[PDB]
RNA sequence: GGGAACUUUAAGGAUACUGCCAGUGACAAACUGGAGGAAGGCGGGGACGACGUCAAGUCAUCAUGGCCCUUACGGCCAGGGCUACACACGUGCUACAAUGGUCGGUACAAAGGGUUGCUACACAGCGAUGUGAUGCUAAUCUCAAAAAGCCGAUCGUAGUCCGGAUUGGAGUCUGCAACUCGACUCCAUGAAGUCGGAAUCGCUAGUAAUCGCGGAUCAGAAUGCCGCGGUGAAUACGUUCCCG
């Protein structure tokens, strides 16, 4: 994991999105690139469109999943069985 | 290697000499203990908003004859089929055949 | 003798006794033997009731077995829930920490399933 | 109190050699002590290359290059001395560094 | 080989009781390149079979040997004399290892003084080779 | 008074002999502080053993490199050589010993395509 | 202080030639044994691979005849994949323990790397590491602790004080960024595994076996590859059959 000292990683591009969200209250989904983006607790109650490689899957952020990356809500395998 | 991916090489190299500068400036006062946290947080912040190219670890050593990008041999600066040509053909100074 | 519902062996030595406690390894019963003062070569069967108490008394700090595998489940069952890559995981009974599975995931697959 | 360093550093020992006997004989014909020469450890620099251009991982050339060393210390050192040693030509392949 | 043949390789006498016997033992016991374990496995065994009874630890064990010690191969024939002591010194390292005690050392000596005796997985297995031998 | 050099495996040994009541000297330590095992000891010992002349001579013994084996027998080779200068007569008797020969074995370098020196890679034609 | 003896460093030389003796061979080439010698008959190892064979391998190192695309089969970018997983095979590492595990004390190497680098020492942390600071462009300072070994204690044959997979929870560092998909540290967990069928592989001596150390690639990322030393065996009667 990234290093204490250092705080938590988010692009820039999208933490002036969700800021702009919460200040305002728009519901409409934020459309993201950024896997490697962790959560951070502003993100609670807003949808997120994360790239998955082809589409863009949404997320709706709740308390629970603060603290992982935007990623690991969007797997980017697909695998039915043999 | 494609004359894409050479340019490519080359223009990375030129957005890394570009940027030196300011990048070891930003770690340096991130690094800093008596500057104020503020101070490298927006420091952090820059070092970050800099454009991708100027981190030298996106930097990828290539033949200095054909490009190739597997088995470089820094001390030469060639990949293995232009050193073993010239090495038999006699032009690199000091090298010979290994035998103990 | 019995140490948190747990009937360790009497004829071993005092740290190598309390790690058949689930939660308990060799760090923590040394850990719990120097604050009770208790040498670690003193066999179980060779301690006092008072002892025994304080040894109890001191393992009751550490969450050893029934709340230690109930909070290992909800910790499991949480990514399961939330659906999390680790969740899936979980699900397939997979690796979880990114080992290969084109090969050697036995331990996580159990044994062969023939074709 | 003033005593000469000459370190010669080079990729073959006869030219060393005959460097260093070049510079002491000049030395002693000038009318001054000297020490030397004394024969530094040799380092040894070992390559693997592959020779095939595609697949024989067992098919490659072992190649190495040797770094030769040699001190050479000038005591009581003249007048004409110094002026001697830097009129000494330069012979390619042989690196030569001087200390006062 | 085919064309040569290869001297035989000879090993030094032990440093302590000066018997080639004894090295070879040593060299049958050892296992990869551990020589100072060997060495005080067999020794162990030297030094507590002249306590329990007092022989010369040399002599007691070549008389082991040589009890020990079988004349038949396998079609019949007989064995050269180095074989004899390459097949006892097996035989004796074979089954000295599956009796029980603290130490290996102490298997060993345990083995020897029942050798001694006529008691012993070594001499059952040449008692075999012997049936065998009369079978053809 | 006399001097002796020995080697074996990459150890050598420079050995000091002279007239004395039998003191003995392994890089300021005694012969038991520095060997740990019997036979290294022993080892050391065969010369003079040999020669009866356990007690008549005292030994000073510096040695570097190799391991505990090669640091032995390049003692054994010193002391030998030493032996031979202080008497030329005593020759025959060593060299029938075998003490005068240096043993020349040597690790042998891995080479290209082996795990070893020798040792190969497991093979399957199947 | 001092010395130039010894070890070593590394350039140049000497020595080994069946040279001497004995026996055989055919009265030849050769062959067997002995002395001296560090070494004896090719002392050990490396490099060096004839004429040719397989339309063997490589148009993706590179060069090149011919064919094909040209708002695309060219060029730029972000995210994903090369890391998938009912399965089968090859090459390895670690084990199944007492010739061992753990704890305490104490010895002995070689080779190689270091200025965008290696770091003495001190402080903080259980630790990975962090901060301050010092020497080094290196036979000068450093990576660096060799490990197996020896001495003492304990474990007493148990799936164990063996084994260390997997998973939960905390961290560190590199890097713009460790979700997919890094390495390492700490606590907890403690899987299969009781020496492995038919069959099959390597090795004739400082070899096999076993123990540790370094480097190339490289920001980070070796159980692979290329090297280095430590301890140090067993067996070769012979060519009847297996293969070439």
């Amino acid at each position: 994991p990234r290093s204490l000292k250092k705080g938590p990683f988010v692009d820039a591009h999208l933490f002036a999105k969700v800021e702009a969200a919460v200040a305002s209250n728009s519901r409409k989904p934020i459309k993201t690139w950024s896997r490697r983006s962790m959560i951070l607790p502003d993100f609670v109650g807003l949808t997120i469109s994360v790239h998955n490689g082809r589409n863009h899957v949404p997320v709706i952020v709740t308390e629970h999943m603060v603290g992982h990356k935007l990623g690991e809500f969007a797997p980017t395998r697909t695998y039915r069985g043999h | 290697a494609k004359k894409g991916m050479i340019n490519r090489e080359l223009k990375r190299e030129k957005t890394v000499a570009k940027y030196a500068a300011k990048r070891a400036e930003l770690k340096a006062t991130i690094a800093n203990v008596n500057a104020s946290d503020e101070e490298r947080f927006e420091a952090m912040l820059k070092l970050q908003a800099l454009p991708r190219n100027a981190s030298p670890v996106r930097l990828r050593n290539r033949c200095g004859l054909t490009g190739r990008p597997h088995g470089y041999f820094r001390k030469f600066g060639l990949s293995r089929n232009k050193l073993r040509d010239t090495v038999m053909q006699g032009d690199v100074p000091g090298v010979v055949k290994a035998s103990w | 003798a019995r140490i948190a519902g747990v009937n360790i062996p009497d004829n071993k030595h005092a740290v190598i006794s309390l790690t058949y406690i689930f939660g308990i390894g060799r760090h923590t019963a040394k850990n719990i033997l120097a604050a009770v003062g208790i040498t670690e070569t003193t066999k179980i069967r060779e301690l006092d009731d008072a002892q025994l108490d304080a040894i109890r008394a001191e393992v009751a700090k550490v969450p050893t077995e029934g709340d230690l595998r109930r909070e290992i489940s909800m910790n499991i069952k949480r990514l399961m829930d939330l659906g999390c890559y680790r969740g899936l995981r979980h699900r397939r009974s997979l690796p979880v920490r990114g080992q290969r599975t084109k090969t050697n995931a036995r331990t996580r697959k159990g044994p062969r399933k023939p074709i | 109190n003033q005593r000469i360093r000459i370190r010669l550093k080079s990729f073959d020992h006869r030219l060393i050699d005959q460097s260093a006997q070049e510079i002491v004989e000049t030395a002693k014909r000038t009318g001054a002590q000297v020490c030397g020469p004394i024969p530094m450890p040799t380092r040894i620099e070992r390559f693997n290359v592959l020779t095939s251009p595609h697949v024989n991982k067992d098919a490659r050339d072992q190649y190495e290059i040797r770094t030769y060393k040699r001190l050479i210390d000038i005591v009581q050192p003249t007048d004409k001395t110094v002026d001697a040693l830097m009129k000494l030509d330069l012979a390619a392949g042989v690196d030569v560094q001087i200390a006062l | 080989p085919r064309r040569r043949v290869v001297a035989a390789r000879e090993i030094l006498p032990d440093p302590k009781f000066s018997s080639q016997t004894i090295a070879k033992f040593m060299n049958h016991v050892m296992q990869d390149g551990k020589k100072s374990i060997a060495e005080s496995i067999v020794y162990g065994a030297l030094e507590r079979v002249q306590e329990k009874n007092k022989v010369d630890p040399v002599e007691f064990f070549e008389t082991t040997l040589e009890k020990v010690r079988p004349m038949v191969e396998v079609v019949p024939m007989e064995v050269r004399p180095s074989r004899r002591t390459a097949l006892a010194m097996r035989w004796l390292v074979d089954a000295a290892a599956k009796r029980s005690e603290k130490t290996m050392a102490l298997r060993l000596a345990g083995e020897l003084l029942d050798a001694a005796e006529g008691k012993g997985a070594a001499i059952k297995k040449r008692e075999d080779v012997h049936r065998m031998a009369e079978a053809n | 008074t006399n001097y002796g050099t020995g080697r074996r495996k990459t150890a050598t040994a420079r050995v000091f002999l002279s007239a004395g009541t039998g003191k003995l000297v392994i890089n300021n330590r005694t012969l038991e502080q520095y060997f740990g095992r019997e036979t290294a000891r022993m080892v050391v010992r065969q010369p003079l053993e040999l020669l009866e002349a356990t007690e008549k001579y005292d030994l000073y013994i510096t040695v570097k490199g190799g391991g505990i084996g090669g640091q032995a027998g390049a003692i054994r080779h010193g002391i030998t050589r030493a032996l031979i200068a202080a008497d030329e007569t005593l020759k025959p008797v060593l060299r029938q010993a075998g003490f005068v020969t240096r043993d020349a074995r040597e690790v042998e370098r891995k080479k290209l395509g082996l795990r070893k020196a020798r040792k190969r890679p497991q093979f399957s034609k199947r």
